């Protein structure tokens, strides 16, 4: 999975989350084409008898998130991660230190994540202060012993008031951005 | 550089060598499509564990000038020959994740390519060849491998091992470090004959019969008809509000936009900036939201021209207070259920709830 994002002058936005699912997929080089081979139908469920059962044709649920959030009909911010089923949790979080919190976009995606999905399942990325998760494992919680990078936000900012664009690159991969001028 | 500001234009990428390649698109008067289809093509070489033509996608486009926002939903299908507990062992047992995981029935139909093809004369204006040389020359001139991409190498030594991709990832005995050259002569093949014949090499070709071979001989039951069959689609977003924004994200077959915007309205009514971003209030409400959301997508999850997803209910106003009802400071919710949408919105389930293991997408 990756998240990539493009702005332009003539004001079009892209926010394009795409993947092949596991890293290298299948792990299976199509022989004598180079081609990586997805396995993306294990996000399939695979007890069947669900709404994600496998069917013929059927696409298999994503986790991918590629957004753009918009003030007042024009769009000003454009956000997605890849991280599995994460992803959600990855550009909700994002998008509460932007807004919410009014955090500098850069700020907003360096801030620590959390993820969980059940009651068994926690992550969170390393910054979460030691007396906080101890709090938080004594309230119920399930934070492990130690941390793991979640996501990998890249996000662009439209600043109408100084006609510019922002862009940010995620430090959890050696993301990069690069604005264009002329 | 990590961060960075343009007028003319912008482009953020995971990797440095495909932004960069982005970037020269928009130098030359090209637009964001033009820019994102070079780009993923770039990703596809440079980056190549993450994301491929071997694979799927969604792409969200804001136009213009229409001013309306789309989706090209590339997203793989499961071949004719799939079958509902294809993923069971003899014993009916979910066949273990890092089996399931390499097995030719895993293999979707790869969309990414036909999408990019779609949004190509929807929106591009360059091509039919210019966007994917240069990472054509990545292929097969190689380039030095960054550290993601080495640890990726090493982290699937075993899987990498047992596939024609051992010849070239894991060289002689051990896999690429940071700073050696990949060349990817073959894929680079692939490139050139993407660029003469278009996308039906892929649909309709001798690639698209490869790719039917090798899933096959891993025990998979992909056809070239099967390849032949596939067709993008194009989504119209899912939209919300929130802090008087608009926000358009991603429509089932993803649980993506659905679930944030609906985790965000579950947060919303508590106001989190009262208090400090690292505090255990903020986290533990962080995680008692999520659980309900995620709670919710299992049950309800999947591609809506086979199941009815209760968009309106899940979003609903009224949902949004009865499930914030869990969500307290005082404790921690033990009793993680999903919740009843269809009670807001008409219609009921087309399907049942079946509980579900452990998918190591994980370490
Ligand atoms: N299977 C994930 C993407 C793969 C990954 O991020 O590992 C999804 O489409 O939601
Ligand atoms: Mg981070």
């Amino acid at each position: 999975t990756t998240h990539f994002t493009v702005t332009d002058q003539w004001g079009n936005v892209v926010s394009y989350t795409t993947t092949i699912e596991q890293l290298f997929g299948t792990g299976i080089l199509v022989p004598g084409y180079g081609l990586f081979l997805n396995n993306e139908l294990t996000d399939f469920d695979a007890i069947p008898g669900g709404a994600n059962e496998v069917q013929p044709n059927k696409r298999p649920l994503s986790s991918m998130t590629p957004t753009i959030v918009f003030k007042d009909e024009k769009p000003v911010l454009t956000v997605g991660s890849p991280g599995g089923t994460t992803i959600i949790a990855s550009v909700f979080q994002t998008i509460l230190n932007y807004f919410e919190y009014g955090m500098s976009l850069q700020d907003a995606i360096e801030e620590p994540r959390i993820y969980t999905n059940s009651l068994t399942s926690y992550r969170y990325e390393s910054g979460m202060p030691e007396d906080v998760r101890r709090k938080l494992n004594d309230f119920g919680h399930k934070f492990g012993s130690n941390p793991v990078d979640i996501g990998n936000v890249q996000s662009i900012f439209i600043d109408r008031e100084n006609k510019t664009f922002m862009g940010v690159a995620d430090s959890s991969r050696n993301g990069t951005a690069v604005g264009v001028n002329i | 550089d990590k961060v960075a500001v343009g007028k003319d234009g912008m482009v953020a990428t995971a990797h440095p060598l495909a932004s960069k390649i982005g970037a020269e698109v928009l130098k030359k008067g090209g637009n964001a499509i033009d820019a994102a289809i070079a780009i993923q093509y770039a990703l596809n070489v440079t980056e190549p564990m993450m994301s491929g033509i071997g694979g799927g996608g969604f792409m969200m486009v804001y136009d213009g000038e229409t001013k309306e926002t789309s989706i090209i939903n590339s997203r793989e299908r499961a071949p004719e020959g799939a079958k509902p507990d294809m993923f069971l062992d003899e014993d009916g047992k979910v066949i273990p994740f890092s089996e399931r995981s390499r097995h030719g029935n895993a293999v979707g139909v790869p969309g990414t390519l036909k999408g990019l093809e779609a949004a190509h004369k929807k929106w591009g204006t360059k091509k039919m060849e210019d966007l994917i040389s240069p990472s054509i020359k990545l292929t097969e001139e190689g380039f030095p491998i960054d550290s993601v991409l080495a640890d990726a190498i090493k982290d699937h030594q075993d899987k990498l091992s047992k596939t024609a991709a051992k010849d070239i990832f894991l060289p002689d005995g051990e896999p690429l470090k940071e700073g050696d050259i990949l060349v990817q002569k073959d894929m680079a093949k692939t490139f050139k004959l993407i660029r003469k014949e278009g996308s039906k090499a892929f649909y309709d070709g001798e690639i698209g019969r490869a790719i039917a071979d090798v899933v096959q001989d891993f025990g998979g039951s992909m056809t070239p008809d099967d390849l032949s069959r596939y067709e993008v689609t194009t989504d119209k977003p899912i939209w919300g509000e929130y802090h008087g924004y608009d926000i358009a994200s991603m429509p089932p077959p993803s649980s993506g936009g659905v679930f944030m915007l609906q985790m965000l309205k579950l947060i919303d009514d508590f106001h989190l900036s009262q208090y400090d971003p690292k505090s255990f209030e903020k986290y533990h409400l962080l995680a008692e939201t999520m659980h309900l959301s995620y709670a919710d997508r299992a049950a309800y999850a999947g591609d809506p021209e086979f199941v009815d997803v209760p968009l309106r209910g899940l979003l609903d106003p009224d949902y949004i207070k009865e499930r914030q009802k869990l969500i307290s400071l005082d404790s921690m919710n033990r009793d993680v259920k999903e919740g009843d949408p269809w009670k807001y919105e008409e219609g009921e389930p087309n399907y049942e709830i079946v509980p579900q293991p452990e998918d190591k997408t994980i370490g």
